[PDB]
């Protein structure tokens, strides 16, 4: 199963190799970037809330 | 050097029988000791900042059979 | 203690700070010499119209180039090691005083005999008597006999402090759980002013040390009076 | 389009550009902190009140100027821009790790800013000595956020160091040796070696400090069995390698600038430069306890350590005298970067000589934590490293941007920069000799006058960097181009034009041995 | 492909002097004004 | 390094506006927060 | 127990396949080894192949010399080293 | 005797800057002399000089803490 | 085109995503130790595992399916891992220096002897020698695995890597089960602090090595490794030899000497 994935990944589509599989790599890349953006903004919200006293 | 069957023979003579023999040796020496009587030491069982899991006094691997709290043991 | 427009060090009272001052003059003369070399060469060799921009012998001057800074560093380092070994003799002291650096104040124990201890806090700026010094005057001055070897054991209760008097040439770390030793002597009586040199919180500027050095009979009278 | 070019970038020039931008921003943050410090020390009295907020400003000034101005700009920016251009490589070996190192840097900056914002404050000095940095004096989250800032910056610089060593050792043409490379390549090789050899020591040290703070260990608690002298040992075992890291790519930059603008084909004594840089790198690892001459060590230990300072004084003397020796008979072109390099030579000589005065433990009894130390480290850092950053920036701003700076404004900027730093840091020698300790928010009256003079000098340096910003804008307000560069045959980075294209060295260099 | 040439290898446009002057002064002024507002924050706390 | 004549050359007045813009944009916020410290100390 | 593990003469693909196929005939089109056919005269110059109209050429024209000197070399006749004068000629046809 | 003890002397076995081990070992040596000649039953005050050594050398907070832990029975030193 | 034999990487998000993931770990530890929040920390841990999975999966795609891995590239990756290993040497050496400075001169609060009074140390001749022998046997089995890889044996390789992985799992669960039933805790002075920090960091590194061995196994069962271009398995052998010589230094330093 390696030489036929070798045929699959040697394509001149111009797509980067982390969107070359089509659907599922695009799906978990989108979910990864969405959850890390949400985590970053909730991290800044948490840091700003911790900066203020009670 | 750079053989393949001689390394299988080497591991099947030395490594796994040695680990099995040491496992039997640690099995015949698998015996617990009694609980030592408790002295409230000061450089042992410190509490400066409480732990951030569960209650705050228990450690992460605190087995109550052997590990003492600063205020004695648990019953 | 310091006066306005002071350039050099505070002058010496202990013998140790006299040898430190003489060595400082020696090494600063050496620094002036080699800075004069560097400055005069860089002023010289950018101020010509002659040029030489071809292949040059890479290794033909390196023996003098290597032995001159080595011999000047040896000439620096030999009196450095001499005065470095001049602070670890057999002391055979007369008095032993213990200092503990508490949280932004000092505490003093004269407990060789008839245990005596007190605390030193700064006299505040609004509560200064006329003529006194801002940020350098304490409640209880720390009284010692003069021209005698005095052991001074320095520690702290909680954090890192630095018991320092510059004019006597003393600066020793006050480390919790650790007892460092200094020796202090004098040649003149009077008041000597130092302050903390290690970062110790929000009033780190606000702990001074005042060493009042008096004769032996007046130190005995003061020790009998304070107990 | 923008996101793939800059946020997802995988070539060295873009990452070097982002280094230059981030380090300029962080440097101006540090400059604001320095103006705040000299504003507290200007007149007697408390402009800010307590010493806690002043210590917060001092620690913030130290971390922001060390790990976020000289470190990323110097090592990352100049290495990423020039090292694959000097050795003729198309890119770095691991460009994704280089991009990760950049993008870990502003998390570390945000964590440092949040450490400053939390009401406890990390007012400990840049030495994070316990038990002051424990959970008793600083019970709070400021010291922990500081520790994680140092963790993130350390991981960034280990990744960059690994990438730099593999792209220098491996990505050369197969005919060139290691002794045919330019001098800045050697400086960043040795810098990356000491970076990955020194950074895990402070990583372990602040990890144990964190577990002492929040996991109830007694690594540095004297009431449990430890001692803070162990922390001092690990911290300075990193710490003197760190300042040699701060100064070595500056040595490479000034060697390149002095070689170029004098007209020379090569620096005088290339083998002497290479030997002295590896000697400084090898010998900075065994000199750390000159930072603890008052902790109460053995007298034999401090004798060994001051001898170690002398034998580390000799090879940088070889370097500075050979920098003098490569000015011999050269067509001295009076460029602004030449003025930065000559100011580097003189002021770094003065700072090193004051360090040699400090190197004697006998006088380090007197001058420990006074302002004499502050004058020493500012005459090396704030003059040598800053002047080398400015020399590299002025020399390679045609390469990075494509436009040439106005040299008249650059000479004026050097003039007021020199006046400002020299008037800032020369009375600190007298304040250290008189006996003002470090970390003080208020001083006695006898230290007033020099402090007043010193405060004035800081504002002049502000004017310097203010007009520096105008210089950059003036280049982009002029859009004057470059037809040609002189001495383009010896220097490889000038051979593709100004600025070089995105894809360089697709057809690599042709060099043969036989 | 990405732009190659003078002034285009930068993450910001340089085609106008005045908006780029405003960009530089707000970027470096935010840098210069961050620690001052931090010091204002711990003074305003207590 | 040779330099081309400027494609969009600035004059003296625009450089004066530029230096005044840098000075005012750097001295309004820091100067404003330094102009009253005792107001933050609950005057 | 037999083979099973493939050798890299059929499994390896792409650029690794290209350099392995070309390198077994003594050819290095992808520049991993220092080049050959060295003579500085104008009748037998130092030949350099390319895929474009010019190439950066680095001369170490005497041994134990630190600074390589770099110069662009274009098509046409044999240009010279800009301090020693060894002749370099460009033949841009390789792949 | 060795009395008229003005202060602590220069101990050649511990001549460096750190002086924790001097007062620590002198306090345990005083207690060990007390235990040894209480077991012997003789004049236990002949090593009273050793007592005055820790009067002069390490601070009264340390001595008070050590007295408290030896009164409760939480002394890590083996006496 | 491209005539240099170096590898040009496509634009990549996992620098940015892993960097902000590390930011989430640092802020999660701060919000856990001081404000007791788990959610940001777990979000960061998920972001690391997703970022590292995507990154190393794509490095697998370039190295195996697209053939960008020249000998110059493998030499560069070898240099990079060797430098990472040397960095971890100096990390564990800092921990060793902490333990040696702690135990060389015992302080007065401990009583002046190592071990301190009130603790019962683990004597080395019981079941720690079993886990030293387990790591040694795993090193021998991975050396047989590497030699069967170079020779061209497949089923011998599968048996060897399987026994290597299960002895690594046996080692980490044996260390964990012993540290359930140890007689002293993290708050039991400098001995407990040094011991538990050193053994916990070694346990984290051996579970990292076990995970790297597992992904090496599932790569090998999909025929990724050829007869000579098998740098992932060479990496597994190098990191495994690293982790058990580190454990040999821990067993000599802490368990045997002074206990
Ligand atoms: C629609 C608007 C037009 C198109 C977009 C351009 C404008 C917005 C932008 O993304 O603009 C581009 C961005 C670029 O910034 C970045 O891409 C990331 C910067 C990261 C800074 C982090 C700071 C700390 C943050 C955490 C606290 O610029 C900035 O936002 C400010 C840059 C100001 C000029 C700086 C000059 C520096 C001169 C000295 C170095 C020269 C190096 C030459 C080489
Ligand atoms: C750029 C960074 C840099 C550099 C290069 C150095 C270089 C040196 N440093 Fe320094 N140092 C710091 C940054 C740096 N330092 C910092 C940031 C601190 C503060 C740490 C703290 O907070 O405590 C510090 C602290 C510091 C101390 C602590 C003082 C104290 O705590 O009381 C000491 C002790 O002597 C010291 C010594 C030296 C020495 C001996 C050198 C030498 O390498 C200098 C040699 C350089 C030269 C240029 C001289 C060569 C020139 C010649 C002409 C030849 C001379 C030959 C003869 C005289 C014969 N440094
Ligand atoms: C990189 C290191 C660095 C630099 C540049 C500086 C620069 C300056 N430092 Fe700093 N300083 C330290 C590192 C540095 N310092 C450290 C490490 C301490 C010890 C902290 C402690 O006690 O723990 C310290 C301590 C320190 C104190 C001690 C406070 C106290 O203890 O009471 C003081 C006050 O006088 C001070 C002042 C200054 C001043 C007035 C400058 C001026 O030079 C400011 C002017 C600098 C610049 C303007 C930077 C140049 C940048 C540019 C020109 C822009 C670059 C951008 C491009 C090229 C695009 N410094
Ligand atoms: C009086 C007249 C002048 C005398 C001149 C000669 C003085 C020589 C002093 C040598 C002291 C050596 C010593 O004990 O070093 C301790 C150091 C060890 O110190 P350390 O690293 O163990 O210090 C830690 C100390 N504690 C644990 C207490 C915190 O030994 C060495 O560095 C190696 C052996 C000695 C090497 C001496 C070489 C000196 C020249 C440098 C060449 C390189
Ligand atoms: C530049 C040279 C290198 C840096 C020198 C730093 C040390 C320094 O400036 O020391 C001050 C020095 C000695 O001071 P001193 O002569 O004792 O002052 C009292 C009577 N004039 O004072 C002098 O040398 C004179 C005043 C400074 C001259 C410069
Ligand atoms: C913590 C962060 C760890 C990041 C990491 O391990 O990255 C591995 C890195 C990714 O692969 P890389 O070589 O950068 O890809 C470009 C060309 N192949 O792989 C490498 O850079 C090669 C191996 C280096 C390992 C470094 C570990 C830290
Ligand atoms: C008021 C500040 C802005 C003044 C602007 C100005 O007068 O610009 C004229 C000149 C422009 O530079 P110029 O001398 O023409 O060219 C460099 C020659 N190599 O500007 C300068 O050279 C700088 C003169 C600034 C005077 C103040
Ligand atoms: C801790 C951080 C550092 C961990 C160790 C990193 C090791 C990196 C090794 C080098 C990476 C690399 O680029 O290797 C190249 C290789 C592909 O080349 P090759 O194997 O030769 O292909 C054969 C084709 N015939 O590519 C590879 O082998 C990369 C794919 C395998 C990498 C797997 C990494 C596993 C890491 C496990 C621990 C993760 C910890 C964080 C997440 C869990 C947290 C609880
Ligand atoms: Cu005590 Cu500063
Ligand atoms: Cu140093
Ligand atoms: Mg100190
Ligand atoms: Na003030
Ligand atoms: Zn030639």
């Amino acid at each position: 199963k390696v030489p036929e994935l070798q045929k699959f990944f040697q394509k001149a589509d111009g797509v980067p190799i982390h969107l070359k599989r089509g659907l599922p790599d695009q799906m978990l890349y989108r979910t990864t970037m969405a959850l890390t953006l949400g985590g970053t903004i909730y991290c800044l919200i948490a840091l700003y809330m911790a900066s203020q006293p009670r | 050097g750079a053989g393949a069957n001689t390394w299988r023979l080497l591991t099947f003579v030395l490594a796994l029988p040695g680990v099995a023999l040491c496992s039997l040796n640690c099995w015949m020496h698998a015996g617990h000791h009694e609980r030592p009587e408790f002295i409230p030491y000061h450089h042992l069982r410190i509490r400066t900042k409480p732990f951030a899991w569960g209650d705050g006094n228990h450690t992460l691997f605190h087995n109550p059979h052997v590990n003492p709290l600063p205020t004695g043991y648990e019953h | 203690m310091a006066y306005p427009f002071q350039l050099g060090l505070q002058d010496a009272t202990s013998p140790i700070m006299e040898e430190l001052m003489n060595f400082h003059d020696h090494t600063l003369m050496i620094v002036f010499l080699i800075s004069s070399l560097v400055l005069y060469i860089i002023s010289l060799m950018l101020t010509t119209k002659l040029t030489h921009t071809s292949t040059m012998d890479a290794q033909e001057v390196e023996t003098i180039w290597t032995i001159l800074p080595a011999v000047i560093l040896i000439m620096i380092a030999l009196p450095s090691l001499r005065i470095l070994y001049m602070m670890d003799e057999i002391n055979n002291p007369v008095l032993t005083v213990k200092t503990m650096g508490h949280q932004w104040y000092w505490s003093y124990e004269y407990t060789d005999y008839e245990d005596l201890c007190f605390d030193s806090y700064m006299i505040p700026t609004n509560d200064l008597k006329p003529g006194e010094l801002r940020l350098l005057e304490v409640d209880n001055r720390v009284v010692l006999p003069m021209e005698l070897p005095i052991r001074m054991l320095i520690s702290s209760e909680d954090v890192l402090h630095s018991w320092a008097v510059p004019s006597l040439g003393l600066k020793t770390d006050a480390i919790p759980g650790r007892l460092n030793q200094a020796t202090v002597t004098s040649n003149r009586p009077g008041l000597f002013y130092g302050q903390c040199s290690e970062i110790c919180g929000s009033n780190h500027s606000f702990m001074p040390i005042v060493l009042e050095m008096v004769p032996l009979k007046y130190f005995e009278n003061w020790s009998a009076s304070m107990i | 389009m923008f996101i793939n070019r800059w946020l997802f970038s995988t070539n060295h020039k873009d990452i070097g550009t982002l280094y230059l931008l981030f380090g300029a921003w962080a440097g101006m943050v540090g400059t604001a902190l320095s103006i705040l410090i000299r504003a507290e020390l200007g007149q007697p009295g408390a402009l800010l009140g307590d010493d806690q907020i002043y210590n917060v400003i001092v620690t913030a000034h130290a971390f922001v100027m060390i790990f976020f101005m000289v470190m990323p700009m110097m090592i990352g920016g100049f290495g990423n821009w020039l090292v694959p251009l000097m050795i003729g490589a198309p890119d770095m070996a691991f460009p994704r790790m280089n991009n990760m190192s950049f993008w870990l840097l502003p998390p570390s900056f945000l964590l440092l800013l949040a450490s400053s914002m939390v009401e406890a404050g990390a007012g400990t000095g840049w030495t994070v000595y316990p038990p002051l940095a424990g959970n008793l004096a600083h019970a709070g989250a400021s010291v922990d956020l500081t520790i994680f800032s140092l963790h993130l910056a350390g991981v960034s610089s280990i990744l960059g160091a690994i990438n730099f060593i593999t792209t220098i050792i491996n990505m050369k043409p197969p005919a060139m040796t290691q002794y045919q490379t330019p001098l800045f390549v050697w400086s960043v090789l040795i810098t990356a070696v000491l970076l990955l050899l020194s950074l895990p020591v402070l990583a372990a040290g602040i990890t144990m400090l964190l577990t002492d703070r929040n996991l109830n260990t007694t690594f540095f608690d004297p009431a449990g069995g430890g001692d803070p002298i162990l922390y001092q040992h690990l911290f300075w075992f990193f710490g003197h390698p760190e300042v040699y890291i701060l100064i070595l790519p500056g040595f490479g930059i000034i060697s390149h600038v002095v070689t170029y603008y004098s007209g020379k084909k090569e620096p005088f004594g290339y083998m002497g430069m290479v030997w002295a840089m590896m000697s400084i790198g090898f010998l900075g690892f065994i000199v750390w306890a000159h930072h603890m001459f008052t902790v109460g060590l053995d007298v034999d230990t401090r004798a060994y350590f001051t001898s170690a300072t002398m034998i580390i004084a000799i090879p940088t003397g070889v370097k500075v005298f050979s920098w003098l020796a490569t000015l011999h008979g050269g067509n001295i072109k009076w460029s602004p970067a030449m003025l930065w390099a000559l100011g580097f030579i003189f002021l770094f000589t003065v700072g090193g000589l004051t360090g040699i005065v400090l190197s004697n433990s006998s006088l380090d009894i007197v001058l420990h934590d006074t302002y004499y130390v502050v004058a020493h480290f500012h005459y090396v850092l704030s003059m040598g490293a800053v002047f080398a950053i400015m020399a590299g920036f002025v020399h390679w701003f045609p390469l990075f941007s494509g436009f040439t700076l106005d040299d008249t404004w650059a000479k004026a900027h050097f003039a007021i920069m020199f006046v400002g730093v020299n008037m800032t840091f020369f009375p600190q020698h007298f304040l250290g000799l008189s006996g003002m300790p470090r970390r003080y928010s208020d001083y006695p009256d006898a230290y007033t006058t020099w402090n007043t003079v010193s405060s004035m000098g800081s504002f002049i340096s502000l004017t310097a960097v203010l007009i520096m910003i105008f210089m950059i804008w003036e280049a982009f307000a002029s859009k004057r181009e470059v037809m040609s560069v002189s001495y383009a045959s010896t220097n490889l980075e000038w051979l593709h034009g100004c600025p070089p294209p995105y894809h360089t060295f697709e057809e690599p260099t042709y060099v043969k041995v036989k | 492909h990405y732009e190659e040439g003078p002034g285009k290898n930068l993450p910001f446009s340089v085609e106008n002097k005045w908006r780029l002057l405003a960009m530089m002064t707000v970027y470096f002024g935010s840098g210069f004004a961050a620690p001052f507002f931090i010091v204002r924050h711990q003074l305003l706390k207590k | 390094v040779s330099a081309k004549p400027a494609k969009t050359p600035t004059s003296a007045v625009e450089q004066a506006v530029g230096i005044s813009a840098i000075v005012v944009g750097f001295m309004v916020p820091a100067g404003w927060v330094l102009a009253h410290l005792e107001s933050y100390k609950k005057s | 127990s037999g083979g099973g593990v493939p050798t890299d003469e059929e499994q390896a693909t792409g650029l690794e396949r290209e350099i392995m196929i070309a390198a077994q005939k003594g050819l290095d089109p992808y520049n991993m080894l220092p080049p050959k056919a060295a003579s500085g005269t104008k009748e037998d110059p130092n030949l350099v192949p390319s895929i474009s109209n010019k190439r950066i050429v680095g001369c170490i024209c005497e041994e134990d010399n630190c600074t390589v000197i770099w110069f662009w070399l274009h098509k046409g006749e044999s240009q010279r080293c800009p301090n020693c004068g060894t002749h370099y000629k460009l033949v841009p046809h390789q792949m | 005797k060795i009395k008229n003890y003005k202060t602590a002397p220069f101990d050649s076995r511990f001549p460096n800057q750190n002086q924790t081990k001097n007062c620590w070992q002198n306090y345990l040596d005083f207690h060990r002399c007390e235990k040894a000649m209480t077991a012997k039953g003789g004049d236990v005050s002949v090593c009273e000089w050793y007592r005055r050594v820790y009067k002069s050398l390490c601070p009264v907070s340390w001595v008070s803490a050590w007295d408290d832990r030896i009164a409760e029975g939480t002394f890590p030193g083996k006496i | 085109h491209q005539t240099h034999a170096y590898h040009m990487v496509n634009p990549s998000p996992w620098p940015l995503t892993g960097a902000f993931s590390a930011l989430l770990l640092t802020s999660g530890l701060v919000m856990w130790f001081h404000y007791n929040s788990i959610t940001l920390l777990t979000l960061g841990l998920l972001t690391n595992i997703l970022t590292m999975y995507q990154w190393w999966r794509d490095v697998i795609r370039e190295g195996t399916y697209q053939g960008h891995h020249t000998p110059i590239v493998q030499k560069g990756l070898r240099y990079g891992m060797i430098l990472f290993i040397v960095s971890e040497v100096f990390f564990f050496a800092g921990f060793f220096w902490a333990f040696y400075h702690s135990s060389l001169v015992p302080t007065h609060d401990l009583g002046g002897c190592w071990p301190p009074t009130g603790i019962s140390p683990l004597n080395p001749l019981e079941v720690p020698l079993l886990n030293t022998s387990v790591l040694l046997a795993s090193g021998v089995s991975i050396t047989w695995a590497h030699h069967s890889l170079m020779e061209g044996k497949r089923n011998h390789m599968n048996q060897a890597l399987l026994i290597t992985i299960m002895l690594g799992l046996y080692f980490t669960i044996l260390q964990a089960s012993e540290y359930f039933e140890t007689s002293f805790s993290i708050s039991d002075g400098i001995y407990g602090s040094t011991f538990f920090m050193a053994t916990g960091f070694h346990g984290l590194h051996v579970i990292i090595g076990s995970t790297f061995l597992i992904v090496c196994l599932l790569r090998q069962l999909k025929f990724h490794f050829t007869s000579k271009h098998h740098f992932g398995f060479e990496a597994a052998a190098w990191y495994w030899h690293f982790v058990d010589v580190v454990w040999l230094f821990l067993y000599v330093s802490i368990y045997w000497w002074g206990s």
